[PDB]
């Protein structure tokens, strides 16, 4: 879906 | 498969953020990240065996 | 310490020998890497490798040379000036592949009324330039590799002009690191320098290092010593002062595998 | 955890001292750098330091695409002593000297090349007649690969190379490729030789080439014009820009301080004195 | 509909993935995923009828 | 074995070297005792071992010999026929002391319709006369070590009579075992035996046996290998048949003391 | 929505 750093 | 991550931001006009997907299966192709990591200088600035306290004698 | 340990006094050793010094200037450790044996996840050749261990890691001592006012400055070429030590030697030319760490001891000891500085650089891929202005990449094996006696560096570049027989050899020129880039510079490598009020030695402890994890040590060499003048040898008011520059290596964790006949290179 | 984007340490106020701490003095005979900061030997305020160190990373220093080649070709009737000129190329980053400056300020490097393909053509003659939109053909030949000898051989079928076909006035045609060397890492200086010289075998046949590892390193990349020929000549230019991509290096060096003599270290007599006049005691 | 798969990091700068999303109703008009399966020469290089054990005699 | 195992078939692996057989006549370890490395309890000299493993532990081929209707026999001894082994030897020379234990392969093929049987026994401490009637233990440390050539038995003792310059080797007279004992009690020695119809070859596995945990390989040898004709060598009606010998022997468990430069023998 | 391998 997503990944957030 | 979205990768989002945060902008520096410089000048002005809350966190800004800017969106990644990969297109392709090979990881030559994609772009590069910029986020990179930094280390200390000492294998070329302090190379020697016993450690250094600079306000102690360099030799003693 | 209050027990008296200096950072000037030292004791290395390594198989049946010993170094001592009460005039170092601390050691180095390039890169801040202690050698090691080649790991099994980075490991390569799959045969069983031969590690000589206090057989061949051991400080060999190599020809003295001279310093005096004149003197432009040395290099040396690793594994290269050790290809003739015992059974290091041995290991080495029986051998395809090779790789090796070193303890690399320079000595040079005056008096109080000396004066003078060395630096002595150890440089990972210290590819030297050639005599030639009609030709480039052409120094010859047998030049380019002295054994133990080393090379010399130049204060001047001089080309050879023989086209019919070339001379095939380096023209290295001190300044200029032998390489086209600026001595001043030079520091960036794994250094020490020797500066006789100071110190009378360099230690330099080196890694293997290279692209692989093993390699031709016949056919490559991985590390060269450079030592050159950074300050010229002076003494009371003579004109020809001289003392003597000795260099002791020894090789540390060193594995070879390909075992087969010895080879037999053409040196000369 | 400390990022290239990150800000660098503030300095922190210091005052007046008289003590047995010696920071200014030191010993470079050891080999390393004193690692002073101004409130070592002077007084200091309280700054709050915004700087970051982010333009000078490895990735951020080598970010930009180099010319490394331009390779000629034209459109021509190929006529008994003159064929259609197509284009050979070893390739390499020392033809050019800029990118091979960077890239040698270190011994080992490793990273993912994106190759980008500037095309441009003008006619050679001065007949208004004209010429259609070229396609052009850039093949990748890597070593033991067939090279071609003529503009139309069965090399250009190419089924198992990469080629591109690149259409005149179209955007620049780009590709990557993954890190493709034989050793772990790319090796800028290689102090070696690819043969051994032995004793029982001629001198001859013993001999290579001062710090030359693999003959044909990475290949070669043939490009041709695609289009039969015109009545008039066009000529073309392909000029090749390489970025190194996600970049590692090991081992610092000094950059080269004397103009490039060839693909190995040598230097040119006449070329050998960088710096300038300058009297020790004037600024 | 989008697929999310992992890329073989070859040269470094967590898992990096790249998306896939079919644009087209026949199979054939898809890209290849290059996500392939391996397996075991035996059909050629060991095609007899009884188990060969390599530390045995090959014939007894 | 019910999956093909059997006594006569049989592979032997050392570093990069394999030895196959198909006609063994299963193989011998002298005194039942493995070679071992020498235990802490044992030890003798102090100094840091070296143990070159792979690099000397694996099957060297000396010079294949000839076996005819007239051959009385064949010697060497151990360590002096792998002298001039690879690494072996350059190890050997290089310390004081050193011990080693050793799989010696002896080949011998011939025919159904050949026939002859080879007694090959190791034998510990193997001193052999000399050739002199005026003088006695006087064979010359040049003779008493042939290298991988051997020496040869014969069946006629024959004193040396020139006493102005005495040829100081051997007469090793073959029914009296070179040593004044009788070759039919040979076989109280580690020992096997070619006998043609049923073997091609003999293998025996030697322990590093002396009075000593460790001694000087270039001056004493601890085994000596015997071959001689038991039942001589026979073909057809064939008036002269011949076929070859060959000895492959491998180093095991080798460690060497007391590193210096290397020793160069008079050797001729 | 999402497949992922
Ligand atoms: C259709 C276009 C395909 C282009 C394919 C190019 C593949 C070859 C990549 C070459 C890699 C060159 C790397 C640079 C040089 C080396 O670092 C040094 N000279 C030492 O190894
Ligand atoms: C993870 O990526 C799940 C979300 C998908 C978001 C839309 C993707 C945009 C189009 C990508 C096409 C695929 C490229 C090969
Ligand atoms: C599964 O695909 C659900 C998510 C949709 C993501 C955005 C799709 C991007 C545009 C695709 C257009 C359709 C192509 C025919």
């Amino acid at each position: 879906g997503s990944s957030s750093t | 498969g979205a990768q989002v991550s945060s902008q520096k931001v410089g000048a002005h006009e809350s966190t800004i953020n800017y969106t990644t997907i990969n297109y392709y299966r090979d990881s030559a192709s994609n772009a590069a990240s910029k986020q990179d990591f930094s280390q200390d200088p000492s294998k070329f600035t302090e190379p020697i065996k016993d450690v250094l306290i600079k306000t102690a004698p360099m030799l003693n | 310490e209050a027990c008296g340990y200096s950072d000037r006094v030292l004791q290395l050793t390594l198989g049946n020998s010993t170094i001592t010094t009460q005039e170092a200037a601390n050691s180095v450790v390039a890169y801040g890497r202690w050698p090691e044996y080649l790991r099994d996840s980075e490991a390569n050749p799959v045969d069983q490798p031969t590690e000589p261990d206090v057989a061949a890691c051991r400080f060999y001592t190599l020809d003295t040379v001279s310093w005096t006012k004149e003197s432009r400055g040395w290099w040396w070429k690793l594994p290269d000036a050790l290809r003739d030590m015992g059974l290091f030697g041995q290991n080495m030319y029986y051998h395809y592949l090779g790789r090796s760490g070193y303890t690399v001891h320079v000595q040079c000891n005056a008096s109080k009324f000396h004066q003078g500085a060395l630096g002595v650089f150890a440089v990972p891929e210290m590819c030297l330039a050639g005599d030639s202005n009609t030709t480039t990449m052409h120094t010859s094996y047998q030049n380019a590799n002295p054994g133990e006696k080393g090379g010399t560096f130049t204060g001047t570049f001089t080309p050879d002009n023989n086209q019919t027989s070339p001379a095939r050899r380096f023209c290295p020129v001190d300044y200029l690191l032998g390489n086209g880039t600026l001595l001043g510079n030079a520091f960036v490598f794994p250094h020490q320098i020797i500066n006789l009020r100071t110190n009378n030695c360099a230690t330099l402890v080196l890694p293997y290092v290279n692209s692989l994890s093993i390699d031709s040590m016949v056919k490559h060499n991985n590390w060269g010593i450079a030592i050159l003048p950074l300050a010229p040898l002076n003494f009371a008011s003579e004109s020809s002062p001289e003392i003597p520059i000795t260099l002791t290596i020894a090789p540390m964790c060193c594995e070879f595998n390909g075992l087969r006949n010895i080879t037999l290179p053409r040196l000369q | 955890a400390a990022t290239s984007r990150d800000a660098l340490p503030n300095t922190e106020a210091s005052g007046p001292t008289h003590s047995k701490e010696i920071p200014a003095l030191t010993a470079v005979e050891t080999g390393a750098t004193n690692p002073l900061v101004p409130s070592d030997t002077v007084q200091t305020r309280h700054v709050v330091q915004h700087r970051s160190r982010s333009e000078s990373s490895i990735e951020s220093f080598f970010a930009r695409g180099a010319c490394v080649t331009i390779m000629t070709v034209d459109n021509s009737a190929s006529t008994t002593n003159k064929d259609k000129l197509f284009a050979v190329w070893k390739i390499t980053y020392k033809d050019t000297v800029q990118l091979r400056r960077k890239l040698e300020f270190f011994t080992y490097s490793r990273f993912d090349m994106e190759l980008t393909f500037v095309v441009t053509a003008n006619f050679t003659e001065t007949n208004n007649g004209h010429a259609l939109n070229q396609v052009y053909q850039i093949m990748y030949i890597p070593p033991g690969a067939p090279v071609p000898e003529k503009w139309d051989d069965y090399t250009w079928q190419t089924s198992s190379n990469p080629s591109i076909f690149y259409t005149y006035g179209t955007a620049p045609a780009r590709i990557s490729v993954p890190y493709v060397g034989i050793s772990n890492a790319y090796s800028h200086f290689y102090d070696g030789f690819s043969k051994v010289p032995l004793k029982d075998q001629s001198a001859a046949l013993g001999d290579s080439l001062y710090g030359a590892a693999s003959l044909n390193d990475f290949g070669i990349l043939a490009v041709r014009v695609v289009n039969d020929h015109n009545p008039t000549k066009v000529t073309s230019k392909i000029r090749v820009y390489l970025k190194p991509k996600h970049i590692r290096v090991w081992c610092p060096r000094p950059p080269r301080a004397v103009a490039y003599y060839g693909p190995g270290v040598d230097y040119k007599d006449g070329t050998l004195t960088p710096l300038s006049t300058k009297d020790l005691t004037t600024y």
